[PDB]
């Protein structure tokens, strides 16, 4: 996370919303709470971030042998 | 308040002191090398 | 009427009364601020406002000195302890709000009356200061008059006019050496209210410079007014 801090604290370099959203999705999928905290705290609009496809992908990221996945497929 | 209370615990103070002592050691090594180089150059 | 504005800000919005008021002005156009000035803003004005509960009154625009002030506030906050947040009022020309980010508690919108023009708000801003300097600090009328000081970095002819108007209103002003034109050039050229900020002076000594500018009412009452 130190590399991310150093990169995002630079004043000369500014990061557009696309990279922020991509990194946020990666961190949410890969279970890196510190990264999601850092990305959201840096002026990220979470309301526009979430899309139905993104939520579907997050729920699809459930483990194969998990109770959530079992119940989700049993509902279908 | 909870985070502040955690930060002011003795374990956190000791951890920060250890990190700062490490930083002081690094600076001391740098100063040692620079002083040796300056002495070599001035001689 | 500045009295109504101050009363609304303090009472109806829940903002605490300031023990110090510092106004940030000037700022030449450019995305890149000098590292020395950035350190002065980060560990100087912002730190003193944090440690004395001061009001940082500055331009709320996304560019200019206001952006630098916001960046300094964010830098202090990210490296801050569990202390009170600094109230940063931004004066620029329905409880829910909608806005696009692409750190200011208040956004004063002055009705200039003409779209596309800037500078009509300045007088109003000065009037507000002329009120808050005359108010009593602490509890009741026992407290001293609230100290209001202006800090100028960079600037132009309009900033010089603002400085002249502020010194007419008995508001002390400080000019930072090495900034560039306006304040720096005037300080190099160099009545009682005007104070010179030496380039040798930097962070960790801002409060003493503020005190020596204010006194030029005693030091002890100012110290007991703050929390130091």
């Amino acid at each position: 996370v130190d590399i991310a801090q150093s990169e995002l604290f630079r004043g000369d370099i500014q990061w557009r919303s696309f990279h922020l959203e991509a990194s946020l999705m990666d961190a949410l999928l890969n279970d890196r709470p510190e990264f999601v905290r850092l990305l959201i705290s840096h002026g990220l609009s979470l309301g526009h971030f979430l899309t139905p496809m993104r939520l579907a992908q997050l729920y699809s990221a459930a483990p194969s042998n998990s109770l959530i996945r079992n119940l989700l497929d049993q509902a279908s | 308040a909870r985070a502040r209370d955690k930060r002011e615990s003795d374990s956190e103070r000791l951890k920060r002191t250890s990190q700062k002592v490490d930083l002081a050691l690094k600076q001391l090594g740098h100063i040692r090398e620079y002083e040796q180089r300056l002495k070599v150059l001035e001689r | 009427d500045p009295a109504a504005v101050y009363s609304l800000v303090t009472r109806t919005w829940g903002f605490r009364a300031p023990n110090l008021v510092v106004s940030v002005l000037g700022g030449s156009g450019g995305p890149v601020l000098q590292t020395w000035l950035q350190d002065l803003l980060r560990r100087g004005l912002v730190r003193a406002a944090q440690s004395t509960g001061a009001w940082i009154v500055t331009g709320g625009l996304h560019t200019g000195i206001g952006r630098h002030v916001g960046v300094a506030v964010r830098d202090h906050q990210m490296a801050s302890t569990g202390g009170t947040k600094v109230v940063a009022m931004g004066v620029a020309p329905s409880f829910p709000a909608r806005y696009r980010w692409r750190n200011y508690s208040a956004f004063f919108l002055v009705d200039d009356g003409t779209h596309g023009c800037l500078g009509g708000e300045n007088r109003f801003r000065l009037r507000l200061e002329s009120y808050i300097s005359q108010q009593k600090t602490g509890v009741g009328g026992t407290g001293i008059d609230i100290p209001v000081l202006l800090l100028l970095i960079d600037g132009d002819e309009k900033m010089l006019t603002r400085i002249e108007n502020a010194t007419q209103a008995q508001l002390p002003c400080l000019l930072v050496a090495g900034s560039g034109g306006a304040a720096d050039c005037l300080a190099e050229t160099l009545k009682e209210l005007l104070t010179v900020y030496s380039s040798e002076d930097g962070s960790e000594e801002f409060e003493t410079i503020v005190l020596k500018a204010l006194v030029k009412l005693d030091e002890l009452r100012l110290a007991v007014a703050w929390n130091r």
